[PDB]
Formats: structure tokens, C-alpha cells, sequence
RNA sequence: CCAGGGAACUCUAAGGAUACUGCCAGUGACAAACUGGAGGAAGGCGGGGACGACGUCAAGUCAUCAUGGCCCUUACGACCAGGGCUACACACGUGCUACAAUGGUAGGUACAGAGGGCAGCUACACAGCGAUGUGAUGCGAAUCUCAAAAAGCCUAUCGUAGUCCGGAUUGGAGUCUGCAACUCGACUCCAUGAAGUAGGAAUCGCUAGUAAUCGCGGAUCAGAAUGCCGCGGUGAAU
RNA sequence: UCGAUGCAACGCGAAGAACCUUACCUGGUCUUGACAUAUCUAGAAUCCUGCAGAGAUGCGGGAGUGCCUUCGGGAAUUAGAAU
């Protein structure tokens, strides 16, 4: 998967995101086209809206989804 | 198509690359590259004299490309004016400053390029291919050759089928690698499309 | 092939025996150009048998197994205007011991013993003294020889 | 290939070139045992920062002549399209054809 | 110290005979333990055997390249470019064995458009 | 004899026998006999009370049948009620690891089923 | 003081004419050489599609090969080096000097 | 390279020698030729490759390239992010791995060729079960390295079982490459252990260092071969 | 995505699709345009920056004033002005 070394990925547009959602504790979705992000326990109970290739699917954050991508959760094809 | 290239299958045997540089393999393909872009200028910028051979070998640092053109006078111009407004500005797009010299043709008859591009030249200026055809066979042979094969295939007569003619005058012993045999593929865009012109000039095993 | 002949191969003999009709043997047990692998199953089989039946020089013992092994008649096919007879002919000695060599191996790789030279020191054996399914070839071959027995042309 | 997929390697190539230093003095920066943890975390996280299309890794080296995405040759340079017109004229020095 | 060279498909065998009691030594070490295949310690021993002398005269070979089956060919031919030295009445044995001739077996090469040699991409 | 409450082969050898316990392998064989101190080539049969006990001992240190197969059956339902992509492959019986679903899957999707 | 001349070329009577007049420059000076050993030649062999679309089964096999031979100047005298950089060879094989 | 520093030999890589039905015996139109024999490393085309006649299939390629005509020009041109080319009731074509005892596993002990290496290979040491990690060394290479060749040989074991065969799938934990391994990477470890016990009609390759079998390289390539192009080892049957 | 379609298409173009490649789709964007010559307005190019954005991009601040000829100015160069 990635080495444990190298740390774990978060995008650079998308820890900002989630750190100011923080502050407001607001639970309107968060519209990323990011999926590659790892899921943090940072961004627990917040709900963000993954692209999955041709709308946003919104996803609410669950305690068992740390270390998953975002892309677990945003089914692309059918 | 079936017939190998009659220069690439005797590169080794009675042949000589036009090319005789040797470059690391980090250093060979920005030569090679850069090689070819000489070759894709010079045929444009020269295209008025008739030129059929440039040799180019590169020393260390410099460049001594050696055309063979049947018209040194228009090359070279009054005192050499034109060819040294051409030597700065090969060195522009090469490295250190890179000598051009010109090496005379005294038959430009047996000659496979020079041929070609008269034949592809006729055809452009509206001529009948059999006529053009005919007429270069004829001056190969009496200017001294052992075979003439020129093939010209297309849309010959501004026709909508293709087809391909050819006449052979002589040997032109094609697998005999030992033959010396001149090849040329150059082509002629009329205004009903591109005709291919083909010749082999046998001159001697 | 069509029109020549070509010269048959020269094989050296086995490394234990000196004899060419053992090596050649070996020839038709080996598989995936595995020349040690099917030595040793030929050396073992004959080292059983000989071990067994108390015999000094198992290489005259081979031949008198082979012998009884090697068919005589078989029957080929022929066309005569569509019309297809069986007819037997002869067998030129070079076929002979091949189909006799070729026999015993195929039928002992499908025995029960435990090893393969085992296997084929079983073969050897019932072989002497004229049982197995090696006989029971020739035999096959043969009561089909004597089938026809009819088509001479 | 397409003229605008030639030049879009040629801009792709641009910032490789020009990000090329910036590049190695940050891996050593970011693979350095002696730097802090904190140190190396945050170098490593402007590289991810850095324009995308900066890493070799979105390079495609391509035909020089004709721009053919595949079968390149790194000795070369070319296409094989190209490279067995070029060799067959006798154009490219020691090339010619193989038996053995 | 009669000299000679033996070629076999790709391994290249020097072999030095000299009059002695019998013993042979390959690459510094005895032939029964450089060569565990006793086809090939056969063939090495071979035309010592062949001509009726095989304790008579004392080996020194020294093998590279090739294979175990093909050093074995290696140190035959050398042995009998060696034996063709001291005698050349041994000459007319050798070859009527076959021994003074070098076989140019080699790999064939692998062809385009084929899996092997010779094999091909069966179709249907 | 019987351990982590299965029966075992008695007749074939430790490491070997050890194996037919689901989640223990040939290497978890090998690491068991070493704790205990018994050679591997020794049969199931000649086993005294003692060492087999101590091999008893041994073997709940690494997860048996019994727990394994409920972690094995929590992590993959784990995925189902999740609706992750590893999840909604395990419910449909595809496969999970990025494998060639055109060509050749039929260790996951059950033999063949001819189709009219 | 002992120089070894290191040549390397693509084409193979190149360096045998090469090598031949450095060998006798040197031994014609008044000093000892040895002749030039050749060295395992590098051959690099390609497969290129003849066809520009299909039958892979269709190409052409070139090879370019990379003799390399060598001299050396066990003992060098001062009219043995004056004669050695006036021979300004090149244009097809590459020269090194190891001085020393 | 190593016979006794040597200039022998192997090797390396340039130039040559030999082979020509040249000699003999026969057949054959007083022939071309054929059949055998000597000498020689090689015998009759010594083995292999490259070289593919006039034409055929309006065969393939307008997507390598060029090009006549036709068509689009705030778009059928152009840039970017994400997805996708990797989907799956299925059928077909190429393969790979197996179904085992001529074999699996665990110890020792040998024998290659060819090719790559600064867009790198890594001696050695240490940490690690391992992929690999850190330090450090030699090498643009016949110097240093990839790298140990595997099949093979000796000993033990398994004893015919869906198994000490087989290694798909799946669960867990990791290493590298890369901005980034979810879609959708390759490896490593542990656990699971699927079908498969030799395959219907039918059908394919191969005439000798070939088939079969065993490993080792390279191109493409940041990473990603069971494909491709090569290399040698053992080595048939007819 | 497209092509290859009996031998002679189907491990074929492709000597290697995570992004790129990519030619397809969803969306976000540009219009002499990523690229060539005709031109005239300023400037050496070039380097380091801030914010907003998924990115393409958008809006702002600092350092440098080339070189040969020299008061026509020239090989390159950034942003249009139109055919």
C-alpha cells in the first residue's frame, strides 16, 4: 500500500479543508474531487462529498473508516 | 511490398554509411536527433541545387558535413557568399562552429537521387509520365551504366486506379550484394495526389 | 521422408554395461532430456530382477525378455481402389526391437509397484517368463496378424 | 502524434527542468537520518506540494521526429517507424542489419 | 608432454598427457570427483580405452566453459589430439572411432516469429 | 490425538500433523515445535502426555480455528455492512484484489454457468 | 610515464588503420610498444517492426557493434610524445589518454 | 591466460588458409550427373541466418509519417482535475502453472553462455523471518558488479493420499517506486488452501543439438512479463 | 478510445493504461489559440513571492537592465491588435 515511513497521505487541498471545518463544526458537505486522500481520525462524523467519476456521492464519516481512501466509498462503475 | 531497402542490405558488404560520428549511449540520441535535423534543413534550404549525397561526420566538437551536389557554383555563389551564410547558420542550431564542404559530381546521370528528383520534377510541371519515364532511362544508359530501373507508382495520368509502371533497361541484379547499385524513393505531389518514383542505377559489381 | 534415406544415428552404450541395446532402452525411458533420471530406473529395475533371480550378466537376461517381446507379423494398411485391407507383412528388425523396447515401457509405467524401477522390474520379470500386459500386446498384435491371414498382395 | 501532444511534452519537460534542482536537494533533505522528524515531514510534504506535472514520472519520451508514443528506442532516440527508414539509407553510423 | 585442445558445443578442454601410471586430473582434482556422471567419466576415459593402454600414460586436463556432458566431449577430443601426438599410427583407430572429429553441433538460434529453434506458436 | 479440539493424523508427522489445525501453517509448526523442543520428524503417535500438553499450551498463543474464524468472518463483514469497493465485491462474489473479471474468475464466481 | 592509448569505434577497419600508424609513430621514435590487443566488442542487437501497423511477426534485426583495442607505451621517450598529439585523429574513433 | 615472471596454451578480435566432385572405384548418351571409398575439423547445399522474381489478394496501414479530395474553425481545435481503456450471465484465440514418486521438502556439492550497469550495478558490514533498510567500496567496465545458474549429484524423508501434490482465492501485517498503489502496481511474511487424479468430438508443433525439459539475460521501463527478442545446460523417438 | 477479422485478426499496433501515455467520459475552462511567418507598441530574458481554486488559471508585490552596433537599431523574449 504506502510505506509506513513516508507517513500517511493526506492532499494538500484537503487537510486545509477539514482543518477549517474543524473551527465551525459545520456538517454541510465537503465537495473534493480528491479520492486519494487517506481518511483521518480528524475528519470523524464530518460528511464530505467524494467525486465518483461523474457526480459527488456524499459520504458521512464513520469511526471504523480511518485508513481507508476516499475512493473506498465512491463506487465508479456499475 | 516484399524488396529490402538495396542501401541498408549492402551497408556493410560494398557500402559506406553517410554518417561517422561515435557518441556514448547517453550522448548518441541528442547527435542522432540533432543529426537528422541537419538533413531535414539542408533538403529544404538547398532544394533548388541538385544535391544527392551529404555525408555527415562530426569530429570532436566540430562537424564536417560533405554535400555532393551537381551545381557547386549556385551553392557556393560569388566568392563563396552563399555557402558562408549557410556555415553560420548550421553551427546556430549545432554545437561549435561546423565546416561544410562540397564534393563535385562529374556524371549527374548516374546518380539514383539526381535522377529521381528530374523525373519528379517533370511530373510536377504536368509532363506524361511515359515521356519522363522513358527520357531519364535513356540518358542513364548513355551516360555510361550496366542497368537503369525506374519504377513510378500512382495515380499516373491524373487517373482515379493506381497502378505502378515500370521500365528496366540493363541488369540492376538486385540480390547480388556485391553490385553497387544506386537506390532513390522520392516522390512528386501533383494536383491528383503523390506519385512515387523509384529508381536503381547499376553501375558495376 | 520422400525421396532419400537418411543415415540412421550412431548411440553410444550404457556407462554400466557397454551394451547399445540397453542405452537405447534408456533412450525410451527417458523423458525432458533427462538421460541420468531414466538410467537409474533402468540400472535399478535390472540390479531388482537380477538381485532376485540370481543372475551374474543381466544383459543376455534383457535380450531373452526382448526377444520374446519383439513381434514378428504386423498388419498395415494398404488401399486397393478405396477398398482398405489390413494386410500383415513382416517387420524389419530395426521396428522390431523399437515396438518391443517401446511396449515394455509403456505398459510398466502403468503398473502398481511403488517405484518406477520397481515398476519396471515387474514388467522385466513377468515378461521372461511370458505374462504381462507386454505379451498381451504381442499377442494382440499377432492374433490380428492371424485374423486376416488372408490379404497376401 | 497530435501537434499539440508534441508540445504539450515540451511544457511538461519544462518544469522538470526547472523544478530538476529543487527536486534533489529536497530528497536528500527528506531522506536525511540526521534532519528532525519535523524537518523531514514538511520538506516532504512541499514535494507533494510542488506543480504536478514537475516529476520525470508524467515524461513520455517520445519520437523527436514524428512524436510516436510507442516503440522508442533510448539509444536512438526515435520511433521504430523512423529508425528503420533512417538505418536502411545507411543514416544512422555502425547500425545494419543483424545475422549470426 | 603431448598438448591438445578439445572443443566440444561450448566448452573448451586443454589436456596435458605425459607417460605415467595411469592417473587423470581435472582442474586439480580427481576425475571421479570432478565428474559425477558416469557417462561422462565413460567418455573421457574412453579412447585410453579404446587402443588398449588406459594405464599407461598420465593426464592433466583443465576444462571451461560448457556443460557436464559437453566437458566430458571437450576432454575426449582433446585426448585424442594429445594421443595423435606421440604416435601416429593411433590415428587410423581413432578415427575409424570417431574420436578426431569436432563436432559443430551448436544451439540453434532462437527465430522471430518462433517460440524456439525450430518450435512454433501453433494455430487452429 | 486430539489438539485445539480438533483430531490431528496421529500417524504422520508433528509439523506435518500440526498443519491440519486451521490458522496454524508449516512455518507456525516449525516456530511451535521449537518452543517446545521436540524434533519435527517424530510422529503424533509416539507423543507422551507431557509434550503434548506443552504443545497444547503453545498453540493458544497463536489464534485457532475457534477465534479465527469469527475474526476472518468480522473482517469481511466488517467490509459487507460497510459499502466499501472491498465490500461490495465480497457481497457479489467477485474478486476483492484488482483480478481480470472479463476472462478468468471462477474460483470466485462458482463454476461456470451456461447461459442461453 | 607510461600512456596507454584506448580506442573506440563502431566500425571495425577503422581502428585496425587506427591503431596500426600509433603503434608505429611510437615505434619509429626510437621506443618500445606492444601491439594493440583487441578487447571483447559490445554487441548491441534491436528488433524493430517492419510493418507500421500489424504482424508482429515482421522485423528486422540490426546489430552495432563496439570494437575497442589498446597500446602501451612501456617505455616513452621526449621525440615519442612530441609525435603524439600532432596526430590529431579523429572523426569516427574515439582516443583516451591515461598519462602516466 | 598460467605449461614451464612466462608469450607456451585457452581466450579475445582483425587478416587469411581449407572444400574444389579436387583424387579413386563403379554406373551413366564416350555427357550432365549419381553411388560408394580415401585423406581431412569439415563432402558433396558442412549447420544456421540475411537476402523474398513478375505478380495475387481494390490484403493491412489516412492512428508513425507524407499526401489528393471532403469536412470542423468560441470547435470535431486547446488546457486541467477526476474516472476509464482493468467492467462480467458468457464464448473464442494464444499461453503459464499444475494434477505428482522419472516427484515434493530439508541439508550439503558442482558445470555455462549471452547481455546490462552514472536514466546505474553493487563488494562488505550491520538490522531484519523476508521483500528490503543504513553505512560504505570497486567500476563507464575482459578491472567492480548484476550473480547464485537451474535441471544435475550424494543423504534423509514422504509411500499413493486430493496427500509433505497442487498454489487459485481470501483475511491480517509490511517493503519499494512514484505527487499519489481505492478504482488499478510489483514484491515479502503469516494464515486459508479452490478446481485439478491426465482431459469428448476435434486439433497443433517438431527430422538433431531438433522436439522435450531447465534456468539466465535484454528492449520497452520511476515501478509494472506467464508476452516479445535472445542465451546457454541436459537431451531424445521415428 | 481506435485499428487488426480465413489461412495471412485475436500475448496483433501496444518494446510494457495508477496520473501522463489517452486518442473515450463527467465537469471546469481558452479562442490567432499549446505551435509557424506577416506586424507595430514596452521590456534582457530570467528568478523568487502572496492569496483564491481540484487544477487549468485569476488578481497583486520585490531584485536584474542584456550583448554587437550606438542613437535606425538586430539573432531570443514575455503579455495583445487584427486580418
Amino acid at each position: 500500500p504506502r510505506s509506513l515511513k513516508k507517513g500517511p497521505f493526506i492532499d494538500a487541498h484537503l487537510f486545509a479543508k477539514v482543518e477549517n471545518a474543524l473551527e465551525t463544526n459545520s456538517r454541510k458537505p465537503i465537495k473534493t474531487w480528491s479520492r486519494r486522500s487517506m481518511i483521518l481520525p480528524q475528519m470523524v462524523g464530518l460528511t464530505l462529498s467524494v467525486h465518483n467519476g461523474r457526480t459527488h456521492v456524499p459520504v458521512i464519516v464513520s469511526e471504523q473508516m480511518v485508513g481507508h481512501k476516499l475512493g473506498e466509498f465512491a463506487p465508479t462503475r456499475t | 511490398g516484399q524488396k529490402v531497402h538495396p542501401i541498408g542490405i549492402r551497408l556493410g558488404v560494398v557500402k559506406k554509411h553517410n554518417a561517422n560520428w561515435y557518441a556514448s549511449p547517453k550522448q548518441y540520441s541528442e547527435y542522432l536527433i540533432n543529426d537528422i535535423q541537419v538533413r531535414e534543413y539542408l533538403r529544404k534550404k538547398l532544394d533548388s541545387a541538385m544535391i544527392s549525397n551529404i555525408m555527415i561526420e562530426r569530429p570532436t566538437g566540430a562537424a564536417k558535413i560533405t554535400i555532393a551536389t551537381a551545381r557547386p557554383g549556385i551553392v557556393i555563389g560569388k566568392k563563396g557568399e552563399d555557402i558562408e551564410r549557410l556555415q553560420k547558420e548550421l553551427t546556430k542550431m549545432m554545437g561549435v562552429p561546423a565546416q561544410v564542404n562540397i564534393e563535385e559530381i562529374t556524371s549527374p546521370d548516374l546518380d539514383a537521387r539526381l535522377v529521381a528528383d528530374g523525373i519528379g520534377s517533370q511530373l510536377e510541371r504536368r509532363v506524361m509520365f511515359r515521356r519522363a519515364m522513358k527520357r531519364a532511362v535513356q540518358n542513364s544508359m548513355r551516360s555510361g551504366a550496366k542497368g537503369i530501373k525506374v519504377e513510378l507508382s500512382g495515380r499516373l495520368g491524373g487517373a482515379e486506379i493506381a497502378r505502378t509502371e515500370w521500365y528496366r533497361e540493363g541488369r540492376v541484379p538486385l540480390h547480388t550484394l556485391r553490385a553497387d547499385i544506386d537506390y532513390a524513393s522520392v516522390r512528386a505531389e501533383t494536383t491528383y495526389g503523390t506519385i512515387g518514383v523509384k529508381v536503381w542505377i547499376f553501375r558495376g559489381e | 521422408p520422400r525421396r532419400r534415406v537418411v543415415a540412421t544415428r550412431e548411440i553410444l552404450p550404457d556407462p554400466k554395461f557397454g551394451s547399445q541395446t540397453i542405452a537405447k532402452f534408456i533412450n525410451h525411458v527417458m523423458s525432458h532430456g533427462k538421460k541420468s533420471t531414466a538410467e537409474r530406473i533402468v540400472y535399478g529395475a535390472l540390479e531388482t530382477v537380477a538381485q532376485k533371480r540370481n543372475i551374474e550378466d543381466p544383459v543376455a537376461f534383457f535380450e531373452d525378455v526382448l526377444e520374446n517381446v519383439r513381434p514378428m507379423v504386423e498388419v498395415k494398411a494398404r488401399r486397393v481402389g478405396g477398398a482398405t485391407y489390413q494386410v500383415p507383412m513382416e517387420v524389419r528388425p530395426s521396428r522390431r526391437t523399437a515396438l518391443a523396447m517401446r511396449w515394455l515401457a509403456e505398459a510398466a509405467a502403468k503398473r502398481s509397484e511403488k517405484s518406477m524401477a520397481l515398476r519396471l522390474a515387474g514388467e522385466l520379470s513377468d515378461a521372461s517368463e511370458g505374462k504381462g500386459n507386454a505379451m498381451k500386446k504381442r499377442d494382440e498384435v499377432h492374433r490380428m496378424a492371424d485374423a486376416n491371414k488372408a490379404f497376401s498382395h | 502524434a497530435k501537434k499539440s501532444m508534441i508540445n504539450r511534452e515540451l511544457k511538461r519537460e519544462k518544469e522538470v527542468a526547472k523544478y530538476a534542482d529543487k527536486r534533489t536537494k529536497l530528497k536528500e533533505t527528506i531522506s536525511d537520518m540526521n534532519a528532525s522528524d519535523e524537518v523531514r515531514m514538511d520538506a516532504m510534504l512541499e514535494l507533494q506540494a510542488l506543480p504536478r506535472n514537475s516529476s520525470p514520472v508524467r515524461l513520455r519520451n517520445r519520437c523527436a521526429i514524428t512524436g510516436r508514443p510507442h516503440g522508442y528506442f533510448r539509444k536512438f532516440g526515435l520511433s521504430r517507424n523512423m529508425l528503420r527508414e533512417r538505418v536502411m539509407q545507411g543514416d544512422v553510423p555502425g547500425v545494419r542489419k543483424a545475422s549470426w | 608432454r603431448n598438448y591438445g585442445t578439445g572443443r566440444r558445443k561450448t566448452s573448451t578442454a586443454r589436456v596435458f598427457l605425459a607417460k605415467g601410471t595411469g592417473s587423470i586430473v581435472v582442474n586439480g582434482k580427481p576425475l571421479d570427483e570432478y565428474f559425477s556422471r558416469e557417462t561422462s567419466r565413460m567418455v573421457v576415459r574412453q579412447p585410453l580405452e579404446l587402443l588398449d593402454s588406459p594405464t599407461a600414460y598420465d593426464l592433466y586436463i583443465t576444462v571451461k566453459g560448457g556443460g557436464i556432458s559437453g566437458q566430458a566431449g571437450a576432454i575426449r577430443h582433446g585426448i585424442t589430439r594429445a594421443l595423435i601426438e606421440l604416435d601416429d599410427t593411433n590415428k587410423p583407430a581413432l578415427k575409424a572411432a570417431g574420436f578426431v572429429t569436432r563436432d559443430s553441433r551448436q544451439v540453434e538460434r532462437k527465430k522471430l516469429g518462433l517460440r524456439k529453434a525450430r518450435k512454433r506458436p501453433q494455430f487452429s | 490425538a486430539r489438539i485445539a479440539g480438533v483430531n490431528i493424523p496421529d500417524n504422520k508427522h508433528a509439523v506435518i500433523s500440526l498443519t491440519y489445525i486451521f490458522g496454524v501453517g508449516r512455518t507456525t509448526a516449525q516456530k511451535i515445535l521449537e518452543a517446545v523442543g521436540i524434533a519435527p520428524t517424530t510422529k503424533v503417535s509416539q507423543l507422551d502426555d507431557i509434550q503434548l500438553d506443552a504443545i497444547r499450551a503453545q498453540v493458544a498463543n497463536y489464534m485457532t480455528e475457534g477465534d479465527l474464524r469469527r475474526e476472518v468472518s468480522m473482517n469481511i463483514k466488517r467490509l459487507v455492512d460497510l459499502g466499501c469497493y472491498r465490500g461490495i465485491r465480497h457481497r457479489r462474489n467477485l474478486p476483492v484484489r484488482g483480478q481480470n473479471t472479463k476472462n478468468n474468475a471462477r474460483t470466485r464466481k462458482g463454476p461456470t454457468r451456461p447461459l442461453k | 610515464q607510461r600512456i596507454r592509448i584506448r580506442l573506440k569505434s563502431f566500425d571495425h577497419r577503422l581502428i585496425d588503420q587506427s591503431a596500426q600508424e600509433i603503434v608505429d609513430t611510437a615505434k619509429r621514435t626510437g621506443a618500445q610498444v606492444c601491439g594493440p590487443v583487441p578487447l571483447p566488442t559490445r554487441i548491441e542487437r534491436f528488433n524493430v517492426l517492419t510493418s507500421p501497423h500489424v504482424n508482429k511477426d515482421a522485423r528486422d534485426q540490426y546489430e552495432i557493434r563496439t570494437h575497442k583495442r589498446m597500446v602501451d607505451i612501456v617505455q616513452p621517450t621526449d621525440k615519442t610524445v612530441d609525435a603524439l598529439m600532432k596526430l590529431d585523429l579523429a572523426a569516427g574513433v574515439d582516443v583516451q589518454i591515461a598519462l602516466g
